RNA sequence: GGGGGACCCUGAGUACCGUCGGUUGGAUAUCCGGCGGGAAGCUGGGAGGCAUCGGCUCCCAACCCUAAAUACGUCCCGAG
RNA sequence: GCGAGGCGCAGGCAGCCGUCGAACCGGGGAUUCCCGAAUGGGACCUCCCGCGGCUUAUGCCGCACUCCGGGGUUUAUCCCCGGAGGGGGAACGCGGGGAAUUGAAACAUCUUAGUACCCGCAGGAAAAGAAAGCAAAAGCGAUGCCGUGAGUAGGGGCGACCGAAAACGGCAGAGGGCAAACUGAACCCCGGGCCGACGAGGUUCGGGGGAUGUGGGGUUGUAGGGCCCCCGUAUGAGACC
């Protein structure tokens, strides 16, 4: 997921994406012990970058406005 | 404690796979600077359950670990087969 | 005006109504705490002439120190007879510089200026020292005093910046004598004193 | 000689003006000029220097 | 508990008559205010009138008020307080003296105080 | 002990996991060049700093 | 911006003396401190390696600030 | 910026990132657990326990000691507002306290030595600095450092040993401000308003200081300054923001 299409979304669905990848990352992180059928050994670490980069646009977001 | 931010992880192992057919329990390990309170508000309004019963652990590893028992009416199971654990 | 009469009445306190004034103050202080601080000047002429002003940032604080001079612990490890003394000692510090460091101890935000001698009985000393606040507007404004508030100029007594602190490292004498004492004590090896 | 101001900082980090010719550090600009023009006038002529081994240094140079 | 400086009581009265003295001098006269100029106008020697407080401390302030006011032969008197000298004399901190140059209205006032200072004890 | 308090248990925590071998992966990534870590501890012969 | 005055100001427990301890090449003639004593203050005062008197020369303490030439290298470039 | 590769030391498996310009480099931001000067209150374990306001609740902002400049009041330093100090740093710096081995072929004055070490206080440098000085046919003209003076003057059981400055040649060169006389609120700081350009500057109101003196003035020797008298100017020439 890329700043371009974050930047266009607004802060409560940018909450809402935060909260779904959080659920996601728990999951596979779950998955990881249950099997070693992973396709995808690199989908902790883009849910996690991805995260940050909600978070990090959100607060730039949120310094926009209050000036 | 952010109700998205408690749980680290579910646990896969033999141990907490038949708790959670026998006594309607699941298994997380969560952060260490959680509450049985944040827990079972966290897991309350993520997966639309009520709790009877949050038990905490520290594993000599350093993690927390937690033991929720889930009211009759909802079956862990089904969270785990949600979830993917089967 | 007034200044010049001040001055003459404290020329010899035991030769005008300073002398009563004097004792009367004496009784009064020796039951105040050796760290005081005091609204206004004893000695008007002597504060202003050391750069005392009326405005804020300056303040005034009596200092009572004992009189005499020190003995040394004993000491533990042999010596030799040349430095078995204990008694017969004086510090190498006036008695001023030493109530000067115990206003600055008392006050850590204020730097001190300058003190005066107000009087003494037979056991203690008592010296008046002018401190300013660095961080004020007024003194930053000021430009008399603004000087002050420059970062080279913190714990200035300790370091012996004062007045005191000159004459005891030998400073007001140039020329034949003053060798050792330029530009600084320890620069000489610490032999000038 | 150029007596432009020198900028130094404060224990706080505040604004003073040093003049170049003596050190003397100031916080308004008028005062500034003041102080320059009174106390170095002689150097462009509008004075006369102070002390008699000074005046003996400057007529000497 | 009174300053050693002062050498005789003031009626309150009296006390009153020199603030109100002070006050006319002010607003038709002329005054010294300030210890320093009532000290250089006594010393030069115009001073009609000297008004000390009584509550000055230190007191070296004014301790060579009363001597060089009796050497120079010019009446001098006590008030309590220095915030309301100051307050008499027109500005709005206090005076721990005064003195007046011209009474102005104040003459017969004037007059007045330095007869009852002199009987008194001058 | 039986009774601990919990930063002691932290910081035993931390040394028991760092009590480990190489992995094989590194070993042969490397090539065979790091083959230990100074941090090897045996419980009966190396005692824990504290 | 310069010439006159007949009036005013120019730093006190300070300068300084005796004594005691320390320090110094400072030697009866270094400097710091303690104890007792302690002035003139412009019609004035200090220094010129024992003390004092006279001459002569130099200076104006007991309040404050001051860049450059200087010391070092937890660091960097360069060299052997 | 660079221009096709990249995912640290670190040569693997599997994957993903990059042409919408990555990796990498310079600049600017965000996150930044706990202890620690550690600071709301405690530490036999870097973990725990509190009091007031806002917040619907999820949660937020304050609450340490020693002081400065103010306010209110409970006059208890009780509460509130603005501002300071604490700790760290390899060597260098400033101010104090201060040994012994050792040398003297023993040893006590002495030397080791104002050294090792200790206590306190600053900076990128610190300290000194503008003559109550040096010098005597002449003179120089603030301070510091370098060569030299010189192992000289001089100290010393005059033993062992210790030990300078002035002058001369160079680096760099810079001088200013108070107290007082005299005038007497003409003054400073903080928070608003306007004119000005957003700046310099000018101005108005409230509050805190200030006659126990803010501001102006003034800073020096066969003297300097004030004040008074006389002569002469500015219509011009600087300097700085
Ligand atoms: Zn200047």
């Amino acid at each position: 997921m890329k700043p371009s299409e974050i930047r266009e979304m607004s802060i409560e669905e940018i909450d809402a994406k935060i909260r779904e990848l959080r659920l996601q990352l728990a999951k596979e992180r779950g998955l990881l012990t249950m099997g070693t059928s992973l396709e995808n050994p690199m989908v902790i670490r883009n849910l996690r970058r991805d995260i940050a980069r909600l978070l990090t646009i959100k607060k730039e977001k949120l310094r926009e406005r209050e000036k | 404690m952010d109700p998205y931010k408690v749980i680290i992880r579910p646990v896969v192992t033999e141990k907490a796979i038949s708790l959670i057919e026998k006594e309607n329990k699941l298994t997380f390990i969560v952060d260490r600077r959680a509450t049985k309170q944040d827990i079972k508000r966290a897991v309350e309004e993520i997966f639309n359950v009520k709790v009877e019963k949050v038990n905490t652990l520290i594993t000599p590893r350093g993690e927390k670990k937690a033991y929720v028992k889930l009211k009759p009416e909802y079956s862990a199971s089904e969270v785990a087969a949600r979830l993917g654990l089967f | 005006g007034m200044y010049k009469y001040i001055r003459e009445a404290w020329k010899s306190p035991k030769k005008s109504y300073v002398g009563e004034l004097l004792k009367q103050r004496m009784i009064k202080w020796r039951r105040e705490p050796v760290v005081v601080r005091i609204e206004r000047p004893t000695r008007l002429d002597r504060a202003r002439a050391l750069g005392y002003q009326a405005k804020q940032g300056y303040v005034i604080v009596r200092v009572r120190v004992r009189k005499g001079g020190r003995k040394r612990p004993r000491w533990k490890g042999g010596r030799k007879p040349s430095k078995m003394g204990q008694v017969k000692y004086s510090p190498k510090k006036s008695l001023q510089w030493i109530a000067e460091e115990k206003a600055a101890r008392k006050f850590p935000n204020l730097e001190v200026l300058n003190s005066y001698w107000v009087g003494e009985d037979g056991m203690y000393k008592w010296f008046e020292v002018i401190m300013v606040d660095p961080h004020h507007p007024v003194i930053k404004s000021d430009p008399k005093i603004a000087w002050i508030a420059l970062k080279h100029h913190k714990g200035r007594v300790f370091r012996g910046l004062t007045s005191a602190g000159k004459k005891g490292r030998g400073l007001r004498n140039k020329g034949k004598g003053a060798e050792k004492v330029r530009p600084s004590i320890r620069a000489n090896e610490g032999k000038g004193k | 000689v150029k007596l432009k101001a020198i900028i130094v900082k404060d224990r706080d980090g505040e604004e003073f003006l040093r003049c170049p010719r003596c050190g003397m550090v100031f916080k308004r600009r008028k005062d500034y000029t003041k102080h320059v023009n009174k106390a170095h006038g002689w150097l462009f002529g509008r004075g006369k220097p102070k002390g008699k081994r000074l005046q003996k240094k400057y007529l000497k140079a | 508990a009174k300053p050693s400086y002062v050498k005789f009581e003031v009626p309150k009265e009296l006390a009153e008559k020199a603030l109100q003295a002070v006050e006319i001098a002010r607003d038709t006269g002329k005054i010294r205010k300030g210890t320093n100029e009532t000290t250089k106008a006594v010393e030069r020697g115009q001073a009609k009138l000297v008004i000390i407080a009584e509550d000055v401390d230190p007191e070296e302030i004014v301790a060579h008020l009363p001597p060089l006011c009796e050497e120079k032969e010019i009446p001098y008197i006590y008030v309590p307080s220095k915030k309301e000298l100051g307050a008499a004399a027109g500005i709005e901190v206090a005076a721990a003296s005064v003195a007046i140059i011209e009474p102005g209205k104040a003459r017969d006032l004037v007059e007045e105080i330095a007869m009852k200072v002199k009987e008194l004890m001058k | 002990a039986r009774n601990k308090p919990l930063a002691k248990k932290l910081r035993l925590a931390k040394a028991l996991k760092q009590n480990r071998r190489v992995p094989v992966w590194v070993i042969v990534k490397t090539n065979r060049r790091v083959l230990t870590h100074p941090k090897r501890r045996y419980w009966r012969r190396t005692k824990l700093k504290e």
